[PDB]
C-alpha cells in the first residue's frame, strides 16, 4: 500500500525511502513514474544497488 | 560580483585556509565560500549535498577523500 505524489525530487524519494524504513516493513519496492527519466535509474544504481 | 564556491574537506583548519585563499584571490570580481565538510557517510553527505546546493550561487565544488 502507498499513495502517489506528483514530485520528481529524488531527495524527496530518498526521504520517502527512509519513511518506508520507518514503516519498518519494507524490504523491496516495485515502483515507477510517468516520465522518461533515466537519471532516477542512475540514482537507483547509486543508492538502492 | 560575488560567487559562492563549495568544497569537501576533512578538517576545518583546511576550511579556514580555503576561505583565506578565497580572500587572497579576492584581490582581483568577488568570491564567496560556503560551508564544507566530509564524513565517511554515503547517505547523509549526499543528503546534505542539496542542503548546501539550496543556495543558487555555488558554481564549482571540490572533493577530497
Amino acid at each position: 500500500e502507498l499513495v502517489a505524489m506528483n514530485e520528481t525530487d529524488p531527495k524527496s524519494i530518498i526521504t520517502r525511502i527512509c519513511d518506508l524504513m520507518s514503516d519498518r516493513k519494507i524490504q523491496g519496492v516495485v515502483f515507477a513514474d510517468d516520465t522518461d527519466q533515466e537519471a532516477i535509474a542512475q540514482i537507483l544504481d547509486f543508492i538502492s544497488a | 560580483k560575488i560567487v559562492n564556491i563549495g568544497a569537501v574537506l576533512s578538517t576545518r583548519k583546511h576550511e579556514q585556509m580555503f576561505r583565506e585563499a578565497v580572500n587572497q584571490a579576492n584581490k582581483r570580481i568577488q568570491l564567496q565560500a560556503t560551508s564544507v565538510t566530509h564524513k565517511p557517510n554515503a547517505i547523509q553527505m549526499a543528503l546534505s549535498v542539496c542542503e548546501d546546493l539550496i543556495s543558487s550561487q555555488v558554481y564549482a565544488i571540490l572533493v577530497s577523500h
